[PDB]
């Protein structure tokens, strides 16, 4: 999981 | 003829309309922005999903801020008279009100203004849909256990996340929002009105996803998307 | 029993819930804010409209910023276990993200935060509706001739106007938005899902109203309201 | 007509  | 009602947009023009997908994965090193792993999964899913809704899909990859603005300007100056609707999907880094070109930010207002009722006359009265997978800030959701019309009318913004919040993308599976959106469109576009489809998307993202991280700050976090509707009618992707 | 579906909020709790109406008409002279002529027409219409939807209505008039915050805090600390939903209506001056107490501004975030899924547990999973008649800036629409859930989930903001824009109030008739909202609730609350009611409200405001002014700057202007949904289910005011 |  990564943030934009 | 008999009694008629007009509570739903006319979606039986010869064409459903354009679906412009801007897929920004790789950013100029000087911007300091990371590569958006998983975004190609999103772009492919969207292309297939809107293809089956009979949209004329155009995929564009890794556009500068200048290219995004010129693309949107050019598209808004096409003749959309035979088209029922317009769809634009933005996949990128972002902040509140902003999406990133590969070399720097673009105001979302600059993009959407091209399609105002007074600036794109062949789309006046037709639904204009902007679907945005990008952050809107840096907040994290910790969750809890259980004769004229306005120029701003007929826009719909389907935001991946609440105002002020990060938005989550999985490097393997794609973004939570886009994967849920495509799934619900596949399942319900021949059955439900669009606000009700997007509501199913809200529930899916809200209930089925939670972040996993070795970093406590970023671990066990949740997301709710955000439907912003200035539409004046119900929207069904099918017609009688 | 047979197959069950859960696409709609449970609205058959013993009580529909509270409807808090904050009606700010008169402001402290030091603020420089005008008296909001017509807002009493709005407040009366809302009271009757939500009374008939079987909400427990509480009307509050001319509250300071401090009184608004203490009111919201206190309401969020009540036991809402037997209530289906919560409704708050704000009638006042405003700017983007802000509503005015009689003596100065309140962040809308401060108000709505009290009702987060983790901060008001007896409303977790239940729809929390904020209906806001106030400006969101100073733009004018010239028109064109024709196991966990997110803490921010299950909120709905029914804004009178688009982000950045003025909102219009008639001194005789009440505000365009509130008068249209009450009308559509009266007509359709026993028939349509709430997003579809609010969509009818969008159309009514968009098509039937246009400002009249001796001041060219303010004359012949239009308005579109703005539905912001973080809901996870369909909302019907009736039940089987 | 007045603005809020
Ligand atoms: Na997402
Ligand atoms: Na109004």
């Amino acid at each position: 999981d990564e943030v934009d | 003829s008999g009694i008629s009602l007009d509570n739903s947009y006319k979606m039986d023009y010869p064409e459903m309309g354009l679906c412009i997908i801007i897929n920004n994965k790789n950013f100029h090193k000087s911007t300091g922005m990371t590569s958006r792993s998983g975004t190609d999964v999103d772009a492919a899913n969207l292309r297939e999903t809107f293809r089956n809704l009979k949209y004329e899909v155009r995929n564009k990859n890794d556009l500068t801020r200048e290219e995004i603005v010129e693309l949107m300007r050019d598209v808004s100056k096409e003749d959309h008279s035979k088209r029922s609707s317009f769809v634009c999907v933005l996949l990128s880094h972002g902040e509140e009100g902003i999406i990133f070109g590969t070399n720097g930010p673009v105001d979302l207002k600059k993009i959407t203004n091209f399609f105002r009722g007074d600036r794109c006359r062949s789309l006046t009265g037709k639904p204009k849909l902007f679907i945005i997978q990008a952050c809107r800030g840096t907040e994290l959701d910790c969750g809890i256990e259980t004769h004229k019309i306005p120029v701003a009318a007929d826009f719909l913004y389907a935001y991946s996340t609440a105002p002020g919040y990060y938005s989550w993308r999985n490097s393997k599976d794609g973004s939570w929002f886009i994967q849920s959106l495509c799934a619900m469109l596949k399942q319900y576009a021949d059955k439900l009105e669009f606000m009700h489809i997007l509501t199913r998307v809200n529930r899916k993202v809200a209930t089925e996803f939670e972040s996993f991280s070795f970093d406590a700050t970023f671990h066990a976090k949740k997301q709710i998307p955000c439907i912003v509707s200035m539409l004046t009618k119900e929207l069904y992707f099918y017609h009688h």
